[PDB]
């Protein structure tokens, strides 16, 4: 749907800024306990010199009885203030109207349709782990074509040096799958030169070699 | 008649 | 003892130094949790302007609504947990170790007591000991107007109204002078007010109740006070 969508979006910018705001306060509350720690690592320093004489000074005993007594109390409580309440509570109250992972598989699965309805090639569409999960959703489906073309697709931006959160060697393992022996040898025996510690791998390349 | 001052206190 | 009591001060100066560097790596490491949570609002911030100024034409091509589902179902989530991720823990679990080894209230008064003591011992007006001039000794060390007060109070707990006094003074004098503090003139002068009462001083106790009733004139003691000590003057003759 789409007039849904315009409400998330409306949603979304909302807690953009609700999410400066957090940002915002927690920086004032940051800055407030740095301004501290700085006094009293002037004073520590100060005292660390000449330690005896310091707290021999009565005017700094005195001073020193307090700020254990009252005002280190003081510094723990702001210390564990937490800044994000608000946010939190918004993003939760929020939360009700976002979709869900059922929503996800189903503008993932709409675009592999898209993908196959105007026949985009997989360096055309993407013009990477956003890649790893649809390889993977088509997978899930057995759908071994999609999943070829989009492991394919995630290495090739890989190898381009964009740099993600997911490892290679999970891409190469399902892509060896995926052209199921030429292709397969190739990218099991590529899978096991960078990372030779995958079991599943060592285990099907010496499966491959008999065949 | 007025009361005495309580503590500050 | 004495010099136990030196020794004990000087172990706790070496404590609160280290509470310090737990406090430093402590704000070091929400200074990376918010760089970090700062550029990833900030590049939400574009994707959202962006998006906003055509949102119609945005949301129909279904790659885009796929990112924008996975965005709010998945990203947000890592954010909002990112967000939540306590990074105080460390220094939290060290100070309250620490904690054991803290002096109490009673350690308060007795310190405030010796600086009563010296001032006695050696004949100091409050202005001189608050402004470091101590018989000859560096480094000078300061009270606030704040101090001032709670030396007053300890003072005052102990039914010492002629050092109530002199330090409530102090910190009077240091408010007016100007000092910045989070202790206000009216709490000061209903302290002092009090000790001036006590000590039989009646004109000055007029007074100060006047001057706090300036700042306050709803303060509900002090505007019996002031009934109170018109009634006894007037009574006095």
């Amino acid at each position: 749907s789409i007039g849904q969508m315009t409400d998330l979006i409306h949603t979304e910018k909302d807690l953009v800024t609700s999410l400066k705001d957090y940002i915002k306060a927690e920086e004032d509350k940051l800055e407030q306990i740095k301004k501290w720690a700085e006094k009293l690592d002037r004073l520590t320093s100060t005292a660390t010199k000449d330690p005896e004489g310091f707290v021999g000074h009565p005017v700094n005993a005195f001073k020193l009885m307090k700020r254990l007594n009252t005002e280190w109390s003081e510094l723990e409580n702001l210390v564990l203030k937490d800044m994000s309440d608000g946010f939190i509570s918004n993003l939760t109250i929020q939360r009700q109207y976002f979709p869900n992972d059922e929503d996800q598989v189903g503008a993932a699965k709409a675009l592999l349709r898209l993908q196959d309805t105007y026949n985009l090639d997989t360096d055309t569409i993407s013009k990477a782990e956003d890649c790893f999960e649809l390889g993977k959703v088509a997978y899930t489906e057995a759908d071994y074509y999609h999943t070829e073309l989009w492991m394919e697709q995630a290495l090739r931006q890989l190898d381009e040096g964009e740099i993600s959160t997911i490892d290679k060697v999970s891409v190469l393992d399902y892509l060896s799958y995926a052209v199921y022996l030429d292709k397969a040898l190739l990218l099991t025996k590529k899978l096991l030169e960078l990372d030779p510690e995958h079991q599943r791998a060592n285990g099907n390349l010496k499966y491959f070699e008999y065949i | 008649p007025p009361g005495p001052p309580g503590p500050p206190g």
